[PDB]
């Protein structure tokens, strides 16, 4: 038996029982899961609960984490050569014994607005997810002499929401890229039609891995131009075989067997196999870094640093039919086009 | 004394306000026996049928719901018979007698909305349900005021391609470059409609919708509000008076397990009419004591017809609609619309529709 520690957080329900899905069908080397569900994502709690599973005896450990507790969980897995595989945001620098699946959209977002050549637009994020993005825009935007009001929208309400919208639509705006959170953006996309600008001349960028994760029907009938990025392929027999027998499977346990998955549950299902890849290499960190896999989201390999390499994400567009995919993005030969 | 009722399928609301019309309106001189039915309206055999077992057993009056196919029945049966039958239904047309009516009529009020907004060039969304006594008065003073019509057949439309079809209704229309529709239609329909309207858009400004079915505090009007679309609006029941403060004082307490809704700030303007009609019927019967005064329906007219029907046809009283007095035939004649419309805030009040005064803006 080899043991593994699980690590979650509130309002991630569907990544752990996608965790719980890839520990059953694997096991039926049995893993021994080490979870303990922390309500609050808090500095005191996550190391309380760090403490608690390394005292038990953990190999590795799979967690989440955010922008407060991210500091606290990467030291001491630093500090205690701790292998932590993590789905959340990249981090920035030299990091060590932290594995990141989650690949980063900087280049993609700054290759499309390259592409599409845009010098003014409006630019709606929030901190949740760290300052790389905000900032690698501002760099760009000053190198290239760019035009952009980037506007906090943390603690937004509906009045401030249609207000701010209002006046952004008092001046020529015109273009709107939008880095938030599933909900937010969801709130984002539920006051913009209300106000209605779900018409033609608009052309909204949703920064996310999960375009085809939102109800964007709306957006459809109206005509307005969005693009978006994808990871996961759906046409792939893999997944379709996971997804039938994920079906197969109860739904008083394992919920969410009738929608395909997001890139939150792909993204941990191929670092739970990677994980076990790791171990069955390790029974014939160095080793764990050498991987190289076929996982749900493409082809899984890092370097020295943890960070994704190889890495191939599909773009989006929506059309009066549905989504129509338009090109591809890859790191070696930048962006290509159908 | 003893009241039936054909109540009809589907409804829900409607009877859990006439239970509770029933509970307030304590009467222990006397009390009255429901004997509730239930069945489709639109069904003449069934509604035959009913009519037929509510008279085998003596029934002084009986109160229910109709359609477009099944008022012609009611009416023949009740005339030959002289039962009366109270209905809030919507108003027929021509004198058909022993059927009292409590519904005030749309029409005459849409008139003097559509000229105090001097309009031209309109466009008009019909339904071929509710019957062709509302799109004829519109031809009608179209043609008599050089006015011009563009008539739709909204209705009768598949659930399968019913959002393409009302989305090529609008798409049409955009051809054409109409900008001004008067939409007329139950509840059910007019929220597809205004759904479909916001998922292609055409609630910005420039773009007028006024809403032709009484209510208009019901619809759900928070997805077209904070737009720049106008929207205007009749209504028959004002959410301010102190009887109808009351009646929602008490409304929200009783829970759905035992009555169902009651949980709710507004109520349907059906139900609002039946829980009247419990009222007026009641006292309509308080009368005649106070005035110290049958076969199969296949067979000769019963003991009281005149007693009866001109008692109940002369009631004067006070309800949530507003006055409630009938005429010789028995339709409103006492009864005034309130003007809404609505803005970024609430509905506000603009005027007061009457037979006495024909428009009026305050
Ligand atoms: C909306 O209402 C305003 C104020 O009454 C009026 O001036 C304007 O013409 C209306 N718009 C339409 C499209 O009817």
């Amino acid at each position: 038996s080899v043991q593994i520690g699980g690590l979650f957080i509130r309002n991630t329900d569907q990544e752990y029982t996608a965790f719980r899905l890839a520990i059953f069908l694997h096991n039926t080397f049995n893993l021994v899961p080490h979870v303990d569900n922390i309500e609050t994502a808090n500095s005191f709690a996550v190391t309380n609960a760090f403490c608690s599973q390394y005292s038990r005896g953990v190999f590795a450990i799979f967690g989440l984490y955010d922008k407060r507790s991210v500091h606290t969980l990467t030291s001491f897995c630093s500090a205690l050569h701790i292998s932590l595989i993590t789905p959340s945001f990249p981090t920035e620098g030299e990091s060590q014994f932290v594995l990141q699946l989650r690949p980063s959209l900087r280049g993609a977002l700054l290759s499309l607005l390259d592409h599409y050549e845009w010098n003014c637009f409006v630019f709606l994020y929030d901190t949740d997810r760290g300052y790389s993005i905000l900032q690698a825009i501002m760099e760009k935007a000053g190198q290239n002499g760019w035009h952009v009001s980037a506007i906090c929208v943390e603690n937004f309400n509906d009045v401030s929401y249609r207000q701010l919208l209002e006046e952004l639509d008092r001046r020529q705006e015109k273009k709107f890229v939008i880095d938030c959170e599933i909900e937010r953006l969801q709130n984002i996309l539920e006051q913009i039609v209300s106000v209605g600008k779900h018409v033609k001349g608009y052309h909204y960028i949703i920064a996310n891995l999960g375009f085809k994760d939102i109800s964007l029907e709306r957006f459809i009938h109206g005509g307005a131009n969005v693009t978006g990025f994808q990871l996961v392929d759906f046409n792939t027999p893999m997944v379709t075989k996971l997804m039938d027998r994920w079906k197969k499977l109860d739904q008083r346990e394992y919920p969410g067997s009738e929608t395909p998955p997001k890139y939150t549950s792909a993204l941990t299902y191929d670092g739970v196999l990677v994980m076990a890849e790791t171990f069955r290499n390790l029974r014939r960190e160095r080793t764990l870094k050498q991987v190289q896999i076929q996982g749900l989201t493409g082809n899984v390999q890092f370097d020295h640093y943890g960070r994704r390499v190889n890495y191939t994400m599909d773009v989006f567009e929506l059309k009066s039919t549905g989504p129509r995919k338009v090109g591809y993005w890859n790191d070696m030969d930048k962006l290509v086009l159908i | 004394i003893q009241i039936g009722g054909l109540f009809p399928r589907g409804a829900d609301q409607e009877y859990s306000a006439f239970r509770v019309g029933m509970v307030q309106f304590s009467t222990s001189e006397f009390r009255l026996t429901p004997h509730i039915d239930n069945l489709e309206v639109a069904n003449s055999f069934a509604v035959t049928n009913a009519f037929c077992s509510q008279f085998s057993r003596g029934v002084y009056a009986i109160f229910g719901f109709y359609d477009k196919k099944s008022v012609n029945t009611i009416t023949s049966f009740c005339g030959t018979l002289h039962v009366s039958f109270i209905t809030p239904s919507f108003p027929t047309d021509g004198t058909h007698p022993f059927v009292i009516q409590m519904r005030p009529d749309l029409k005459g009020a849409l008139l003097s909305l559509i000229e105090y907004y001097q309009w031209d060039k309109f466009a008009y969304l019909y339904d071929s349900d509710r019957g062709l006594s509302t799109l004829q008065a519109v031809l009608d003073s179209a043609a008599e005021k050089k006015w011009q019509v563009t008539a739709i057949n909204v209705g009768n439309i598949n659930n399968d391609k019913k959002d393409e079809t009302y989305r090529s209704l609008f798409q049409d229309l955009e051809l054409k470059k109409e900008r001004r529709v008067i939409l007329d239609c139950e509840r059910d329909k007019v929220n597809d409609i205004v759904d479909q309207v916001i998922t292609i858009g055409k609630h910005v400004k420039g773009y007028h919708y006024i809403i032709a079915n009484l209510g208009f505090t019901d619809g759900d009007l928070l997805k077209i509000q904070f737009g720049g679309a106008n929207v205007s609006g009749f209504q028959i029941v004002d959410y301010d008076d102190s009887l109808v403060s009351k009646f929602i004082e008490r409304w929200s307490t009783l829970e759905e397990k035992e009555y169902p809704g009651a949980h709710t700030t507004t109520i349907k303007y059906t139900s609002a009419l039946t829980y009247d009609a419990v009222q007026v019927m009641t006292e309509a019967f308080r009368n005649l004591r106070k005035q110290r005064i049958a076969g199969d329906c296949l067979a000769v007219p019963w003991g009281q017809g005149v007693e009866i029907e001109r008692a109940l046809k002369q009631v004067q009283v006070e309800g949530l609609s507003g006055n409630i007095k009938f005429d010789q035939n028995g339709k409103r004649i006492n009864y005034t619309i309130n003007i809404m419309e609505l803005k970024t805030n609430g509905p506000r009040k603009i005027g007061y529709w009457s037979e006495v005064d024909k428009m009026v803006v305050t």
